[PDB]
């Protein structure tokens, strides 16, 4: 719902105007300041130029109060099933000695081995020796060995990433409306900047987080829900710890490829012979992904995911008390005097007083002609502003008061005559 | 690697107009050509946009595309007197040409071909904006900017340059500055849509989409070197089109395979797809844009 | 990251929000910190005599 | 910005009366013709003060001006007997200076261009007292001391010389130092203003101020290798001028340019401009600043 709740004038330092085209355009090459609007109501900056009709707003909407995670080491991580390949030789045929396969290297193809293909996956080679004779079928006396290859694939079609929070961002979601009618829908964290087509903006003031964030590990899945757990960061992998196997992006786990990290030695054998069974005792991250699933109850806050942008949030219970900066990259503003007609009535007027939520004005504008409407009051704290087009619509916006009976003047105008209207409406008390 | 550098998808012809000199060697544009106004594009150190953007389209092939025309004239002398058309968007200039060349062409305001040339037998001098006295000398021209275009026909003319706070670009009068004009030489980008004026631009944000389309895929003669053939001759699968194509399985499983009655070999290829531009925060896909060296005047207050 | 997209910000502490916040004159225990007159520099101002010589 | 330090403005002649055997090379001085009164002036770290202000005037120059008077007489000669004028004031010059030389000009007390001169057959020594017999002859001057000039015509005829800590230098009689002395060897520069006496500088406070001036743009020739040739023939705004002549923004903007239709290249100089002094606490416009090695007499106890 639009209405700026708090409005303030630029200064005449950053506000030179000019005249091109029997028209009257200035451009801002400076840097205002605003109150933050709270949750439904605006910030609007008035704009001035030579006089008095010439008037612009850029009004900014407020979504909610979040307060957004800050990502630093991230991993991926899934499930995975290994694969062991038997191949027993005799000794002293080729390479079937006893004394090469105790310091087989992992990286090493064998030479019963070499007509695998391409496997570029967690692949490896050991080297477990067995017996001999003429019991297991072997010419030699000697005991023989049995080569080792197995690699790493993955099974599960989907897969999850693991990370944590270093501080809790307070980030808002604002709906920045240009002065011609342009909207923007960006957001502000603490102090981040971002880039607008009328130059930048950047939030300032910010007294609101949530401490105790870096003994919380997060987990991201794609497009479902996202996950909390309720233990400090996931050190070096170790045997028998969530996130013994780790990658580095999505593909190297939905492909488990060879640039990921593993447990040493965790892969395990049953030497049998000729038989050989490489099963792994692997940690489902899929039962605390059911166990600690979004939306949970931490202490006073409520902890949810995030629409369109991915991300972690955290939905707080406070006040909205923080200061916007407009950060203007020299734009011109340009302005049309329209010549159409507008007879606008009064509807209701519902909200509340004294408080930062404001009060709901009813507005029937009749007009016949594309432009806008600009609206004020006697003293010059109040501006109205709507858009009119031919025919009969019912706009409004949040005004604030400070008075249950407000009996305030308004001054509307949509070609250069101004004529007075009164305002009527029983407010109730909302903090 | 990139084997995609100077082979051109779609047309490829290269002509200019006025230095009528590589009309023998220069259409099409094969691996193994001859051309003083593409040899220059691939060169190491000069202009590393077409070098990332190699498969895709230049300037003459564009006007050979039936979507750009020409200007009038196209081949503007530069031993005039007054109304030279190709002296204000000329000495605002400043990339460096190199010797050895007469001719040069550029992109005009309007978004024609426009190009220059010197009587023969004068070269051009350090600028490029006049000509002095005679390697050898080439037979072609030069590109003086480093600029692209693919398939597109979206509409621009309702766009305009969106430079806020600039007073003077170039060659366009823009808005009129307050303070005082500040001369330094940048380099401001352009962008030019079908059938639009110069829109320059501030940030440029290229994005690129690669799909299913029919320009992701070559084809080259054997050779019981490298030739050309035109890969749009292929149809579909189960049909018969004008030419008979082949290739192998990831050519084979889209497009019918002749096996020997043709005399090519579609490969699987890429670097294609549509690439968008970042004009008023709606992405749409740009015709001609690139980077232009102009006189920026800013202003000092 | 996103595929083709990216937003890349900062978090470096805005000074005019200081500057704004502590802009003089700002009295400190019993003195008054001015600015100077003519010359650049930061000066103070005491309530004291005057005992120096030249 | 070409390095030209050939072009002279104005007059540019350099000879004395009494020696006048150097017009032939030097009258004026172009880019032909040999003369050792300008030609030591060019050399390579050795007069960082002249290499600074190329396109300004010297005191040969500024005296051919009709700016400045000259001393009398104008060329002292050294082999004549009963002394000279001309001994108290350059013995005083403890310089080196090579042989082969027949002239020496420098700054005297009256604000005035001294100089000396040799008959034939006499060169000057090590030092420069005396003439001794003599391989070619400089039959130009040596200049002495490093300096510049430039078209000055502020009032200043009452400003003497404003030293402290220093009771006589040069030859000048300044305070009166009631107690010792100390002879010693120092580097201390001087000024001069519009009529009126050697100002030593003790705080060398100098600046330009690069303007608009028809003295700070040197044009070029077009040939179909770029050449000087003249700035006094460039037309103006409003104005008439012999063939047409062109260039960038700074020479377009105060004069007039046909960019084709021009037959000149007129661009920017370098280090050329208003040059004013720091001296008595105020900013004047003196005529020429310059340096010399002379004997200090400080203050002592």
């Amino acid at each position: 719902d639009p209405g700026c709740s708090e409005l303030i004038q630029a200064s005449s330092r950053i506000t030179t105007c000019s005249t091109e085209g029997v028209n009257t355009k200035c451009r801002l090459s400076g840097t205002a300041l605003i109150r933050a609007g709270s949750v439904g109501a605006e910030a609007c900056l008035m704009l001035k130029g030579v006089k008095e009709d010439q008037t612009k707003f850029l009004k900014i909407k407020t979504v909610s109060s979040e307060l957004s995670c800050r990502e630093g080491q991230s991993y991926w991580t899934g499930s995975f099933s290994p694969k062991c390949l038997s191949s027993r030789r005799c000794h002293l045929v080729g390479e079937c000695h006893v004394n090469r396969c105790l310091s087989w290297r992992d990286n090493e193809t064998s030479a019963e081995f070499s007509f695998v293909g391409e496997s570029t996956t967690m692949r490896e080679n050991k080297c477990f020796e067995q017996c001999g004779g003429w019991g297991c079928g072997c010419f030699n006396v000697n005991p023989s060995c049995l080569f080792v290859h197995t690699y790493l694939q993955s099974v599960r079609k989907e897969a999850l990433r693991v990370f944590n929070c270093i501080d809790w961002v307070h980030k808002l979601t604002l709906e920045i409306t240009d002065f011609d009618g342009s909207v923007s829908t960006i957001d502000l964290g603490a102090s981040s900047s971002r880039f607008t087509n009328w130059g930048s903006v950047s939030l300032s003031l910010d007294a609101e987080g949530i401490s105790g964030s870096n003994s919380f590990s997060f987990i991201e899945s794609p497009g479902k829900g996202y996950a909390i757990v309720d233990e400090p960061f996931s050190e070096i992998p170790r045997q028998g710890f969530l996130g013994e196997i780790r990658c580095n992006s999505e593909s190297s786990v939905l492909s488990a490829h060879e640039s990921c990290l593993r447990a040493p030695n965790l892969i395990s054998y049953k030497p049998m012979i000729d038989q050989l069974e490489c099963t792994t005792n692997l940690i489902d991250p899929f039962v605390v992904f059911e166990r600690g699933s979004l939306p949970q109850t931490r202490n006073d806050k409520t902890f949810a995911a995030s629409k369109g942008n991915r991300g972690v949030q955290a939905f707080s219970k406070g006040s909205v008390q923080a200061d916007l900066t407009l950060m203007f990259d020299n734009f011109e503003v340009d302005f049309v005097g329209a010549a159409v007609s507008c007879d606008a009535a009064f509807l209701n007027l519902t909200g509340c007083y004294s408080c930062n939520a404001g009060a709901r004005v009813c507005l029937s504008i009749t007009s016949t002609g594309t432009g806008s409407l600009s609206a004020h009051n006697k003293d010059g704290s109040l501006h109205i502003v709507l858009p009119s087009e031919n025919g009969t619509k019912d706009q409004c916006q949040i005004l604030h008061f400070t008075v249950p009976e407000v009996e305030e003047e308004f001054m509307y105008s949509c070609d250069g005559d101004e004529r007075p209207l009164l305002v009527k409406g029983t407010l109730i008390a909302i903090d | 690697e990139d084997p995609h550098l100077r082979n051109r998808p779609g047309k490829g012809h290269n002509y200019i107009d006025g230095m009528t000199q590589e009309d023998a060697t220069c259409k099409p544009v094969t691996y193994a050509g001859a051309c003083s106004s593409f040899d220059v594009l691939l060169e190491k150190g000069k202009f590393p946009l077409f070098q990332s953007y190699a498969h895709h389209r230049t300037l003459l092939e564009a006007v050979h595309d039936t979507i750009i025309a020409k200007a009038d004239p196209p081949s503007c002398d530069l031993q005039s007197a007054h109304g030279n058309p190709c002296m204000k968007e000329k000495l605002v200039m400043k990339t460096h040409c190199p010797n050895d060349y007469q001719s040069a062409h550029y992109l005009n305001n309007d978004g024609k071909m426009a190009s220059v040339k010197c009587p023969p037998k004068y070269e051009l001098t350090e600028d490029c904006n006049f000509c002095r006295q005679m390697a050898s000398l080439k037979k072609g021209s030069y590109p003086l900017q480093d600029l692209f275009c693919q398939s597109s026909e979206d509409d621009g003319s309702k766009l305009k340059t969106k430079m806020k706070g600039v007073c003077e670009v170039g060659v366009q009068a823009l808005k009129k500055c307050d303070g005082q004009l500040s001369t330094a030489h940048e380099v401001v980008p352009f962008a030019v849509f079908k059938n639009s004026k110069k829109v320059y631009l501030d940030k440029l944000d290229l994005k690129t989409e690669e799909n299913l389309l029919p320009d992701s895929f070559v084809c080259f003669e054997h050779k019981g070197e490298l030739k050309s053939f035109d890969i749009s001759q292929c149809p579909k699968i189960g049909g018969h089109g004008s030419k008979k194509c082949t290739g192998d399985a990831a050519f084979c499983s889209a497009y019918e395979c002749t096996a020997q009655y043709a005399n090519a070999y579609c490969s699987h290829a890429n670097g294609s797809g549509i690439v968008q531009i970042q004009v008023s925060g709606v992405w749409k896909k740009p015709l001609c844009v690139g980077y232009e060296r102009v006189v920026v005047k800013r202003e000092l207050s």
